């Protein structure tokens, strides 16, 4: 049994670009729609500010390096005379705990440009991911990165692509007890098959997974798929529909679709044809609609003889003559 | 709650539904088992009536018309009132079409009404007060008698 | 309504005729029961919500045809009587039949069977008041009563031809072997007359 | 007498995995629908300026222990001098104050050196708590902590659940007053009974609380019930209709 | 070429996009066949004293 569920293709990896830092967009580098490689400049924010707090975090590592060097020196001019009692042992361990915390000041001041230097290179704004990136939100000249992080451009990959379709919660939960109760075999294993609104582009794609937390709006469950995208005709957005197997039957019994009765009661029965040529009624529970067909979920063994005819011009033990 | 909310809430919760029939004409070349939906869609008895909803949360919480309303069943119209000797009747005037015997018609009325009272509830009793035929049938029985004399 | 049963939105001004635009659901999206459930239906906040989310299809078995005769329902019972066999005795036996149906079960006469009622209820005061009005108009022509009822007399004999002939040939007593009969009997009055005035 | 209540399945935990530090996210090392365990990385934010920020407290904490390791030498040489006179008893208990502060000050770079690890740690997404973790909200690449604590995941607890069902206020304030006189018995320690609409499988349940306020719009207060889930038949969020015992 | 909705940018979506539009039956309950093949037909009456 296969479900066609509404879904929409959704790109596997999205990244919108957005400016960390505050400025004025100086250039913009990537043209519109071409595809773009993971580290490509794609805007340039003027680095007014920044380029001067990390001119500030060198000055401060250089007077960092030059305590260091000093102690060094001093470290350096010590250790000799130390050995021959030249210097008090107070004042080379003294000189060694200099030497110590300046190495660590340096550290330190090589830690404070470091944060610089990345808080600058926010300005050049880069593609974090591969894709194929869309329309420039901003335009040269654009204040942004002031209040909020401004939404510069949009990154997507376009194969493969999600396909994040839905389903009713009932049916799942239906399906779900079939296959514990043993009436359908599950078909995680079969592939989902994509067809394209208004087009006959069909694809093929596995689900990967089966949400727990019905949506409480509309009652349902979500699922998602993914599907080879090779030739980018798959488009994220776009409205599909996917063809879900809802368990295998081993065992299925189709009979033509006319050869069902219905009692007062609701309860399907069918004319079988018994031994000695006599019309019986069995009972049977009728399942889903396929074709001109009812599956026929209990009532019916392999080998029944069914009556597909006459079926207002017969009554129960009635003799009839099979075709 | 205002009284338009719940006058539309009543309008759109207690309508029936022309719902139809799946395998409709034009129907597929392979389908063959057309037939009926017959969604359930007015309301029967005050129960029912008192179980639509006025304002319902997505939490569960829900506020059915009876929370707010006494629902029963009775009269459309309270204008007119009609007693029959201290206990309260009802009442229908039966009027002769044209062209047509009195005496005759009124038998017939006064025989279906007795035949009928056969299934008449205990505590009601039928009761014809006024018949514009027994006077035609005492005139025509004196004069056909003075006619005679 | 609309998906299933088609909706008639508006008028449609067909190049000057006024014809009606329908909606109704596609062909292949209302031919399962399934197809029903596979529709949805928006919600408060503007999302979509299957049907089958909140709808639980059961069967069961309904009239397609509800038939009410003189305002009660009702069922319509047709059929024909075996060959040879006269209608009168047919309505005896379906009367007779629908006596031993349950007690509130009313049964009616539509139609042919109505029309045939009152045809069998006129036919015998017919012939009564024609027998009566021509012995009245044969005693006002001969001055007479004795030669009235002579000439009377006359009449078994020209329905005794024609039921003769109708049973041989073995025809019903329909209304047109009825005016045949009225026809002879007036042909045998004006026979006996002819011999009788002059006599 | 059994009053069956709308009611909905809401898991016994929810983790919102939310972003507490702004950076991209570098990788997704958890496969969606999954069963987590508390602690396992989920999301990788790119850890550029927090290992930064640990390099500067770090490089705070060897000054300060650099500083610390002189104290105690000079400490350790002053205590036998002091013992002979040698050194005025003034100036060993400037180098034991000195010492002290050392190691005060050790401490402090301490603390802030954890305090920079654990910012560094909020980088490394993990699980605050074992379940089910639905979809992604983020992919490889999205920007997220700027600003707000960007959603990232969901992670339920499936086994068990509340049942959150509502009964109306007049009613239960009836049964009450019907217990209060005596007509009936309260039926609290009778099980509660769900059934999801369109199946055949019963779960029983015990009342956990019973609410003190009123619904503002509808007047009916809310029930939680806790119903065993150990197939997962029960979803979170599906509409169930309780069985709640009234006396 | 209804609107169905249509966005501030140009963006439309028409009627046919959801719906296929043709010129057919106000009703489709009954059929007439003449002979094995779709026919019509008409049922003329005589007025009264004709």
């Amino acid at each position: 049994v296969f479900a066609e569920l509404p879904g929409r293709i959704e790109p596997v990896r999205v990244a919108e670009v957005r400016a960390r830092v505050a400025g004025i967009v100086l250039k913009r580098t990537f043209e519109e729609g071409a595809d773009v490689k993971a580290g490509d400049v794609l805007f340039q924010i003027d680095p007014a500010p920044f380029k001067a707090a990390l001119s500030r975090a060198q000055g401060e590592l250089a007077r960092a390096e030059a305590q260091l060097f000093q102690a060094q020196a001093m470290v350096r001019r010590y250790e000799p005379l130390v050995k021959i009692d030249a210097v008090s042992q107070q004042d080379f361990d003294n000189a060694m705990a200099a030497l110590q915390s300046a190495q660590a000041d340096k550290r330190s001041a090589q830690a404070n440009v470091e944060t610089a230097r990345l808080d600058l290179g926010y300005a050049e704004v880069r593609a974090p991911i591969a894709g194929r990136i869309g329309r420039a939100q901003v335009t040269e000249g654009a204040l942004v990165g002031q209040g909020e992080a401004t939404l510069l451009a949009r990154i997507q990959q376009l194969d493969p692509v999600y396909a994040d379709f839905t389903q009713p919660a009932a049916d799942a939960l239906r399906l779900r007890a079939a296959i514990a109760e043993g009436k359908v075999a599950g078909a995680s294993d079969q592939p989902l098959s994509l067809r394209v609104d208004g087009t006959d582009i069909e694809r093929k794609g596995t689900l990967l997974f089966t949400d727990i937390s019905v949506d409480r709006s509309t009652g349902q469950i979500a699922l998602r798929g993914q599907f080879d995208n090779p030739e980018g005709v798959l488009l994220p957005g776009m409205y599909v529909r996917v063809r879900t197997p809802q368990g295998l039957n081993q065992n299925a019994i189709l009979v033509p679709q006319r050869a069902v009765q219905r009692s007062a009661d609701g309860q399907a029965s069918v004319m079988l044809l018994g031994e000695g040529d006599t019309v019986e009624v069995r009972q049977v529970t009728t399942g889903a609609m396929q074709g001109s067909r009812w599956q026929i979920s209990e009532g019916l063994q392999a080998g029944d003889k069914v009556i597909t005819s006459s079926l207002a011009a017969i009554r129960p033990g009635a003799k009839v003559i099979p075709r | 709650l205002s009284i338009d909310d719940v006058n539309n809430a009543i309008r759109t919760q207690n309508v029936q539904v022309p719902a139809g029939a799946f395998g409709s004409t034009p129907g597929s070349s392979e389908q063959e088992l057309t037939a009926t939906l017959t969604v359930k869609g007015t309301l029967d008895n005050p129960e029912e009536f008192a179980a639509i909803v006025l304002r319902a949360n997505q939490d569960g919480s829900r506020l059915t018309l009876g929370d707010v309303a006494r629902i029963e069943v009775g009269s459309q119209d309270y204008n007119f009132g009609s007693r029959q000797d201290g206990k309260p009747a009802v009442a229908a005037a039966v009027q002769l079409s044209p062209g047509a015997n009195a005496i005759q018609t009124a038998e017939a009325v006064k025989q279906r009404l007795t035949e009928l009272s056969a299934n008449f509830p205990d505590n009601v009793e039928f009761s014809v007060p006024y018949d514009t035929s027994r006077f035609v049938d005492v005139a025509i029985d004196k004069v056909i008698m003075t006619l005679i004399e | 309504s609309t998906a299933f049963g088609s909706s008639v939105i508006n008028d449609f001004a067909n190049a000057g005729r006024q014809q009606r635009v329908v909606v109704q659901a596609e062909q292949a999206e209302r031919m399962t029961p399934e197809s029903v459930l596979r529709l949805h239906v928006p919600n408060d906040s503007g999302s979509l919500v299957p049907l089958s989310a909140f709808v639980t299809t059961s069967w069961e078995e309904g009239p397609v045809q509800v038939a009410r005769y003189n305002g009660y329902p009702s069922i319509r019972i047709a059929g024909d009587a075996a060959p040879g066999v006269s209608t009168g005795e047919a309505m005896l036996e379906l009367e007779r039949i629908a006596a031993e149906l349950p007690e509130g079960i009313g049964y009616e006469w539509t139609g042919l069977s109505y029309q045939e009622r009152v045809a069998s209820g006129q036919a015998t005061m017919l012939f009564a008041l024609a027998i009566t009005v021509v012995f009245l108009l044969l005693v006002a022509l001969y001055e007479s009563w004795a030669i009235p009822l002579t000439v009377m007399l006359i009449v078994p004999v020209g329905a005794l031809g024609a039921v003769l002939a109708v049973t041989a040939i073995g025809l019903p007593n329909d209304v047109y072997f009825k005016v045949g009969l009225i026809t002879v009997i007036g042909l045998a009055a004006k026979n006996a007359i002819l011999i009788v005035e002059f006599a």
